[PDB]
RNA sequence: GCUAAAACUAUGUGCCGAAGCUGCGGAUGUAUACUUUGUAUACGUGGUAGGGGAGCGUUCUGUAAGCCGAUGAAGGUGUGU
RNA sequence: GUGAGGGGAGUGAAAUAGAUCCUGAAACCGCAUGCAUACAAGCAGUGGGAGCACCUUCGUGGUGUGACUGCGUACCUUUUG
């Protein structure tokens, strides 16, 4: 039993701010999802949330290569019968970018009450303005 | 100062007076044991890594006892082809106390 | 030191006196005894006659005081059944099962 | 010589249920189901004792790599640094040591980013 | 149409969960002292002062 | 999710990766030498239908007009080993 | 309720030997205490593992529980399966 496992009420977590204006969407959201789950820490634990906070601001900004713009499409479905709606990327983004973000993200993030947890963690925002000055992030630049 | 020491087929990491179940050994109770094959050896800022090993550390250590760990069950079974078979397992282990460190 | 009082071989199904049971479990006896006269169940008469063979026996065996009791414990187990037979169409015979129940009430301070 | 068989077959019986304590249900109260139960968490135990090797060998990898980049290399890097420089600290000790020493660990990562220059 | 399997004791608690029963609304009769049932006459033949049996 | 790729072609340097191999501890089958030994070495130990070998418990008879038992047998129920 | 049933007193070595009465196992059904459980999908375990409660030789200890997590589609028969 020399190998010891994280304490939840001795994990520390820190406040970054990212600014996505420019950036390719899978490219960042592989880094956020890594320090969302912890990977960067030597006290990284399997079973135990040791990641970090993330703000993400100028979401509008986030770009794709190709024709992904227009021929990128993201479905969903009520349950009742013919129910399937559809749409792509360049309307959602106008609409709710934060959804692309969430969906993104939650891709990459593990499917279980911990990956619930984990993705609590993100914020994400249209704008250039957060409301969460009290927390005093740190600019991360990934 | 702690220090790394090999025994066993396995490596492990010790401090003074820390008690340590290791593989059986051929030492009899009260005696000592010295290992001179010291991997590295850390004080604080004095940070000594052996390049195979550390030239002229050493750790010494004192047999407390032998033992048994408890036991395990072994079941295999497959299914549908009328095949059945156990036994049980309880390991033998050395412990040993640590009484010095020397770089 | 609870006072103990037991009724046996009541003849009712005991899933339905432990309807009863539940509604006075814990409660001051003044309390019970008149939830039990203001009850419409059968199975009240039958509780309330254990709770107040349970306060008599408290009262005159022990000498305690009907003021300060109230109902710590109670439960209800099952008794032995009587095996009876139904006849149903086309001469089938089904067996019947008239269920009885054992009624523990204890009173303390 | 008639034989009665209640004693010996009560005895099994019991220390089947016996060592079917803590299951959900008929598993720790019926003796087929438990029966059944007993056997299945034998052939897991059996399986997971090779499992749990490769599972910490995973973590202590995880961990040298977080420690690796911490300190400017990757995990393939260090190792392979660290072979060259005739270092044969395994993994577990690695591992330890990058979560409860940081500067014994950037010692090292130095070693062998210098072994690989 | 019959179950398939037989139900678990604890399925079965679950249903009975709803099965509690309430205690009725008892009040102090200020004419006679009497503990009587809310807006029922008492077992002596009282109401509201008036008395049913001579 | 991916577009000077996280695609395809060619080359190179590292690493991950199995109950395979190696390391440490333990058990067992056969054979060769110790010229009893229970000892060393060598090679083996996935298995249905089947074949071979060695054992654990239960009831009754002798040993037993013995040995244990109201200072508590058998049986039941826990705990430790 | 002059009922059934029980609580005292008394007998007895023993009344949880009190009348369908030696011993009183399991399925099955209650009450009490400790822990977990109302945002989370599957043979219900297994390998890890935080927290809590009691005990304690105060411990790298014991007992109960098990948040979170990797893997994981019962048994028998008959079959190419």
């Amino acid at each position: 039993m020399k190998t010891l496992s994280a304490k939840p009420a001795e994990v520390q977590h820190d406040w970054f701010v990212v600014d996505a204006t420019g950036k390719t969407l899978g490219r960042l959201a592989t880094e956020i999802a890594r320090r969302l789950r912890g990977k960067h820490k030597t006290s990284y634990t399997p079973h135990v949330d040791t990641g970090d906070y993330i703000i993400v601001i100028n979401a509008e900004q986030v770009q794709v290569t190709g024709n992904k713009a227009l021929d990128k499409k993201y479905y969903r479905h009520t349950e009742f019968p013919g129910g399937l709606k559809e749409t792509n990327f360049e309307k959602l983004v106008a609409h709710k970018p934060e959804e692309i973000f969430e969906r993104a993200v939650k891709g990459m993030l593990p499917k279980g009450p911990l990956g619930y947890a984990m993705i609590k963690k993100m914020k994400v925002y249209a704008g250039s303005e957060h409301p969460h000055a009290a927390q005093q992030p740190q600019v991360l630049d990934i | 100062m702690y220090a790394v020491i090999q025994s066993g087929g396995k490596q492990h990491r010790v401090v003074e007076g820390e008690t340590l179940k290791v593989e059986l050994l051929k030492a009899e109770s009260g005696a000592t044991i010295t290992f001179d094959d010291v991997l590295m050896v850390v004080n604080g800022d004095n940070i000594q890594i052996g390049a195979p090993v550390v030239a002229g550390a050493k750790v010494t250590a004192e047999v407390i006892g032998h033992g048994r760990h408890d036991k395990i069950r072994i079941i295999k079974m497959r299914r549908r082809k009328h095949y059945r078979k156990q036994q049980g397992h309880r390991q033998w282990f050395t412990e040993l106390k640590i009484t010095g460190i020397s770089g | 030191m609870e006072v103990t009082a037991k009724l046996r071989g009541a003849a009712i199904s005991a899933q339905k006196a432990r309807l009863v049971a539940d509604l006075i479990r814990g409660k001051s006896v003044a309390h019970a005894l008149n939830i039990l006269n203001f009850s419409n169940k059968k199975a009240a008469v039958l509780v309330k006659k254990a709770l107040e063979s349970a306060i008599a026996n408290a009262e005159h065996n022990n000498s305690l005081d009907v003021d300060d009791l109230k109902v710590s414990t109670i439960y209800v187990d099952e008794g032995m059944s009587l095996k009876r037979i139904m006849p149903r169409a086309k001469g089938r015979a089904d067996r019947i099962t008239k269920r009885t129940c054992h009624i523990t009430v204890k009173v303390g301070v | 010589a008639r034989v009665k068989r209640g004693v010996v077959a009560h005895r099994r019986h019991k220390k089947i249920l016996a060592r079917a304590k803590g299951y959900y249900g008929a598993r720790s109260r019926v003796y087929r189901v438990a029966f059944q139960a007993v056997i299945k968490a034998g052939q897991y135990a059996y399986r997971d004792r090779r499992q749990k090797k490769r599972q910490f060998r995973a973590l202590w990898i995880a961990r040298i790599n977080a420690g690796a980049r911490q300190n400017g290399l990757s995990y393939s890097r260090m190792i392979d640094g660290l072979k060259k420089a005739q270092v044969i600290i395994d993994r577990r000790v690695l591992a330890d040591i990058a979560m409860h020493d940081a500067v014994a660990f950037a010692a090292l990562a130095e070693k062998a980013k210098g072994a690989l220059a | 149409a019959v179950q398939q399997n037989r139900k678990s004791r604890s399925r079965r608690d679950m249903r009975r969960s709803h099965d509690a029963l309430t205690e009725n609304a008892l009040t102090v009769d200020q004419a006679t002292g009497e503990t009587h049932r809310r807006h029922h006459v008492t077992k002596d033949g009282f109401y509201r002062g008036r008395q049913l049996f001579a």
